[PDB]
């Protein structure tokens, strides 16, 4: 299950 | 620590940080920019949340490294030792997130975008602390996990259309606490899918750059549903 | 501050830390097992150079994507600033490696294998020290560098085999510095070229796993020759 | 040019 990346503005 | 720095400077530093991909820096400019005390426009929550999110994701695969191990070995003290030391560091970032959207960004947080957004990371990050207590600690944790989340869907549909990106990301993310965490399985897939079929009603309302935005987030609740049906 | 710990734990979770790709915290378990005094086997040494290169690699590269940001501005004092943070931070790790080396690794290395790790290591420290040192500060690191890698290259030509990989690694590194650094381009061609014949006429000397380990590292060498040549 | 990744142990 993924959540949102969220890793890159 | 980030006292003498102006509050223009350390956003710009977080950016730097950013391109540089240095997320602790990131983070700590982004904290030192909290911590003058004026709200955060929507460009200084995105670089908070991706400077915060990059950090605990480092740690949460390395704790989940870690445990993999230490139940592979009980099946020395080392293993144990090393997992709790990531652990506590992974909790002592949790909670400085946690304490600045406590101290004092989601109560200065009045319209509805920047609300959410607060509210959306604080169930996000006591999600991540449910993922490491054990016990009764875990009732309570989970518990604040899901009342913050559940204020912000609250908020989001009451306040923003279904394409919205924030509320699409919020409720992929209570999705998967549902889960991962409540093991609630079927209430996760019931959201993913009236989130997805929702979204998909309102998107002949958007511009092409405004659906491109929304139909990236709907596909990753239809990877979810594809994973779990 | 990993007084405390036994060697061998230090060991243990620096094995633990690679896995978990928590190279910092493996490399401060490595600086502590050096600081017990005793010498390091081959494994041992192998685990502090890993974990010192990935912590000094995310700096250099960090650097590097600051140092370009700062050439265009000069075609607010913020990027100069935050570059000059990872370098003063990069400068340390290098410092601290050195430092170990000098206290005491390199003076109790008496066999041919250990005692040319750790001069490459000093080479390879002192390189990326001049990486990001400007004007006659960069003359005396860079000779600092050369001499390491020479006393190196000297014994490594007299006691092991030209495909050793130590030895092997040592030419790689040596002949990069002579290209990037010191502005012998035709220095470096000429020793990666001698270097890769000489190994490539002592492969059939070696069973089926120590040709692999040698033909990987030629082909290092085989790949900056198609890129200087 | 490449050095020795040198990042696996
Ligand atoms: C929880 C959250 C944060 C930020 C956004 S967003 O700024 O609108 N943005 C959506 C697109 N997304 C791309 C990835 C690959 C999902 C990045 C963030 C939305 C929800
Ligand atoms: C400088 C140096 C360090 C370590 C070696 S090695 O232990 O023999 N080893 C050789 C293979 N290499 C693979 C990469 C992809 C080059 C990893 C290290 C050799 C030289
Ligand atoms: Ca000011
Ligand atoms: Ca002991």
């Amino acid at each position: 299950a993924g959540s949102i990346p969220g890793r890159r503005s | 620590a980030m006292g003498s720095m102006e509050r223009a400077s350390l956003i710009q530093k977080a950016k730097l940080a950013e391109q540089a991909e240095r997320y602790e820096d990131m983070a700590a400019f982004m904290k030192g920019a909290v911590e003058k005390g004026e709200e955060l426009s929507c460009e200084e929550r995105n670089l908070l949340s991706v400077a915060y999110k990059n950090v605990v994701g480092g740690q949460r695969a390395a704790w989940r490294v870690l445990s993999s191990i230490e139940q592979k070995s009980n099946e020395g003290p080392e293993v144990r030792e090393y997992r709790e030391k990531v652990e506590t560091e992974l909790q002592g970032v949790c909670d400085t997130v946690l304490g600045l959207l406590d101290s004092h960004l989601i109560k200065e947080a009045g319209d509805a975008e920047s609300r959410v957004f607060y509210l959306k990371m604080k169930g996000d990050y006591y999600r991540y602390l449910a993922e490491v207590a054990t016990g009764d600690d875990k009732k309570r944790i989970i518990d604040s996990a899901r009342s913050a989340y559940q204020e912000a869907m609250d908020i989001s549909k009451k306040e923003m259309p279904p394409t919205n990106p924030i509320r699409l990301g919020l409720a992929l993310n209570f999705s998967v606490f549902h889960y991962e965490i409540a093991n609630s399985p079927e209430e996760a897939i019931s959201l993913a899918k009236t989130t997805f079929d929702e979204a998909m009603a309102d998107l002949h309302t958007l511009s092409e750059d405004s659906y491109k935005d929304s139909t990236l987030i709907m596909q990753l609740l239809r990877d979810n549903l594809t994973l779990w049906t």
